């Protein structure tokens, strides 16, 4: 349909080329497969889909943000709504539905959640063992190299400025347009590409015309099928270039999500000491929330404050 | 387990089919005309003279360069795809084989112990051996225990209790022992910590220092 | 106009397929019966069942089809069983046994080295 | 030059 739009005398002049249209369909069917894979690495860590209680008893921690809203057609969290809503044919060139659908990325990514705030990194482990959420904060203090004392003597102070990040994300993401941007960008290189694909069927590639039927209404065979000759090579290149460059962008993607599957293990099922790594600041803990075509982080960390000066020494001199 | 399964080694055996494809793709493009009168260098030559001749073979010869591109380009890419899965088993032979790692789910599910590679056709194959938990019980718990009117916290373990004792014990294997001053650690009173309890901290000296 | 997919079994088990056509919103040119239409396009000569499982061969917008006792179903796939975790401020669990385990992972190292001759 | 608290000495006293 590309090349020759259901033209008799161009399909028989195609056939006298090689076997392109077989290798351009296996390139982007490779791209097609690698896709649900790629979003089934990210989001399917987890065998079981666990549950949450009814939301009550975290010590003053607050998830209703990022936790699936009930009342919602849609069980997505209110930050995945905003998530959503930010990210914005006949000539042979369909797109193919995902294997996951919004609902099933949502399901992952609940149970993700549900296991990590009530059995901590257990869950990527083993089976999940409960714990109380304050005392998973207990552990994940003791893994940045601060004792339990802190976190205890300071719960309620803990849990209001946990509360407040929260809140200031949400809000931050409703305001600024270009948050999503990278989401954004991918969504319009692939419509760019689509839409430049389009555009060289009005290319002459100096045949008398664009259009095949034009050549074949007006002129002869002995000069037609040079016209044509001219114009099939020209799609032919035009798709080649476009599936080369898929190739190389779908190439990009792929290290994208493999990176946002290692993400995953180590900064939502885990708690990491790579620096820099799962968010600046000392890791402690992080919760995935799903976007259109993506992944979205947020992670917890620890950020030393107030600091003082004080006099020091290697050792102390007793007896 | 890798003898009854034939799928276990699909990852390699996909490397090779694409690569023989991909040969066994390019001598097909030689029986193609690409407009020409025929595929055989020789038949157009034998058949037509040079004002014809070579333009009959210069349709085959563009014909022929654009398979080999076409060819070359993909085994770049693929290529590509090899170097990276190489530089992660590289990575893994560092990170698993000569060491420990901590990185959850990448030197296989579970806690990492150890881990041993095998060689393959075109590739390696790691054995990863780890520490999967079993047979959880469920206890009661506390983040703290009262004792005099001060504050104990665990050292290193976590203070469990069955229906009528309070234990300290190490959290990954169940292995309750006695709460003690060599076991807590005391930081302020019995008032800050929210779900603190009532238990008796045992003193170790006490005895010895009567005796 | 579409694609038309074609859903097969090995065929050193069985011959019978079922086939999707991609842009049909059944106003189907072919055949009837067995008509499962979904989001992916109309699924003929499968069963739709109400039962969810493991996803075999995968067709698209949360649907996979596989072949059980004969003949080549339709379903939802299913993400995973569920679990409900008893959490509580004041529960833990904690591991009274382990099991060593040792599991296998494969990575491609190398590929076939070629050259060419362009003459 | 500073002090390490010994905390046995006390109760070895009383
Ligand atoms: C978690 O935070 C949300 C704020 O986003 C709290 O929502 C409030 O709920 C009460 C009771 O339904 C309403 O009267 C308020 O108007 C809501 N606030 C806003 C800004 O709409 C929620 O109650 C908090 N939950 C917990 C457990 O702390
Ligand atoms: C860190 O400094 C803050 C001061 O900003 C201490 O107390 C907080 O003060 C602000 C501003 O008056 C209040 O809005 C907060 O509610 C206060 N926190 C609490 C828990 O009441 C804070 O206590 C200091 N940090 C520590 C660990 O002591
Ligand atoms: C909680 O564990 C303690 C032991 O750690 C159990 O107490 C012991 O029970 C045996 C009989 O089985 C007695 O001979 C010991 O003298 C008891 N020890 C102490 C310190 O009293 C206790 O029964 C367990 N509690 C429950 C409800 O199972
Ligand atoms: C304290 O300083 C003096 C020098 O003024 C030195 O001789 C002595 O060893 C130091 N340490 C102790 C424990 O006395
Ligand atoms: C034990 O509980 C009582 C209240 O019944 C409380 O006053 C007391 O401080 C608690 N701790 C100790 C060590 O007595
Ligand atoms: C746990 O919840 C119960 C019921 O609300 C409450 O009585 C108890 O004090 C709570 N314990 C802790 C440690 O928060």
């Amino acid at each position: 349909m590309y090349i020759c739009g259901d033209s008799t005398e161009c399909s028989n002049l195609l056939l006298q080329y090689g076997s392109f249209c077989t290798q351009l369909n296996r390139a982007l069917t490779g791209i097609a497969v690698e896709q649900d894979k790629n979003t089934q690495e990210v989001f399917a860590q987890v065998k079981q889909i666990y549950k949450t209680p009814p939301i009550k008893d975290f010590g003053g921690f607050n998830f209703s943000q990022i936790l699936p809203d009930p009342s919602k057609p849609s069980k997505r969290s209110p930050i995945e709504d905003l998530l959503f809503n930010k990210v914005t044919k006949f000539n042979g060139l369909t797109v193919l539905p995902p294997l996951l659908t919004d609902e099933m990325i949502a399901q992952y990514t609940s149970a993700l959640l549900a296991g990590t705030i009530t059995s901590g990194w257990t869950f990527g482990a083993g089976p999940a063992l409960q714990i109380p959420f304050p005392m998973q904060m207990a552990y994940r203090f003791n893994g940045i190299g601060v004792t339990q004392n802190v976190l205890y003597e300071n719960q309620k102070l803990i849990a209001n400025q946990f509360n407040s990040a929260i809140g200031k994300i949400q809000d931050s993401l409703s305001s600024t347009p270009s948050a999503l941007g990278k989401l954004q960008d991918v969504v319009n290189q692939n419509a760019q590409a689509l839409n430049t694909l389009v555009k060289q069927l009005s290319s002459n590639f100096g045949a008398i015309s664009s259009v095949l039927n034009d050549i074949l209404s007006r002129l002869c065979p002995p000069e037609a099928e040079v016209q044509i000759d001219r114009l099939i090579t020209g799609r032919l290149q035009s798709l080649q270039t476009y599936v080369t460059q898929q190739l190389i962008r779908a190439a990009e993607i792929r290290a994208s999500a493999n990176l946002a599957a290692t993400k995953m293990s180590e900064c939502v099922l885990g708690q990491s000491k790579r620096v820099d790594f799962c968010g600046k600041g000392y890791h402690l803990m992080s919760f995935p929330q799903s976007a259109p075509h993506g992944v979205v982080f947020l992670h917890v960390t620890y950020v030393p404050a107030q600091e003082k000066n004080f006099t020091t020494a290697p050792a102390i001199c007793h007896d | 387990s890798l003898s009854s399964t034939p799928s276990a080694l699909g990852k390699l055996q996909d490397v090779v089919n694409q690569n023989a494809q991909a040969l066994n793709t390019l001598v097909k493009q030689l029986s193609s005309n690409f407009g020409a009168i025929s595929s055989v260098l020789n038949d157009i030559l034998s058949r037509l003279c040079p004002p014809e001749a070579e333009v009959q073979i210069d349709r085959l010869i563009t014909g022929r360069l654009q398979s080999l591109q076409t060819y070359v380009t993909q085994q770049l890419i693929r290529a590509a795809e090899i170097r990276a899965s190489a530089n992660l088993a590289a990575t893994k032979m560092s990170e698993c084989v000569l060491g420990q790692s901590k990185r959850v789910d990448f030197c296989g599910k579970g806690y990492h112990l150890m881990s041993f590679p095998q060689s393959a056709p075109h590739g390696v194959v790691f054995l990863h051996v780890t520490y999967v938990p079993a047979q959880e019980k469920n206890f009661t718990t506390a983040p703290a225990i009262c004792h005099d009117g001060k504050a104990h916290f665990p050292r290193e373990g976590v203070f469990v209790s069955n229906g009528t004792h309070w234990f300290v014990t190490q959290r990954n294997f169940y292995e309750p022992q006695i709460i003690t001053t060599d076991n807590t650690f005391v930081s302020g009173n019995c008032d800050v910590v929210i779900g603190i309890v009532n238990n008796t901290v045992y003193d170790p000296l006490q005895p010895e220092l009567d005796s | 106009f579409g694609g038309v997919s074609v859903i097969t079994p090995g065929t050193n088990t069985s011959n019978q397929v079922a086939v999707l056509y991609q842009d049909v919103n059944c106003r189907v040119y072919s055949t009837g019966s067995n008509v499962f239409q979904t989001r992916a396009g109309c699924l003929i000569g499968a069963e739709h069942v109400n039962n969810s499982y493991e996803c075999d061969i995968p067709i698209g917008a949360g649907i996979c089809a596989s072949y059980q006792t004969q003949s080549i179903i339709a379903y939802t796939m299913s993400l995973g069983a569920e679990n409900s975790v008893a959490y509580s401020n004041n529960s833990i669990a904690i591991p009274t046994n382990f099991t060593i385990s040792v599991t296998t992972e494969i990575l491609p190292v190398s590929m076939t080295k070629t050259s060419v001759d362009c003459t």
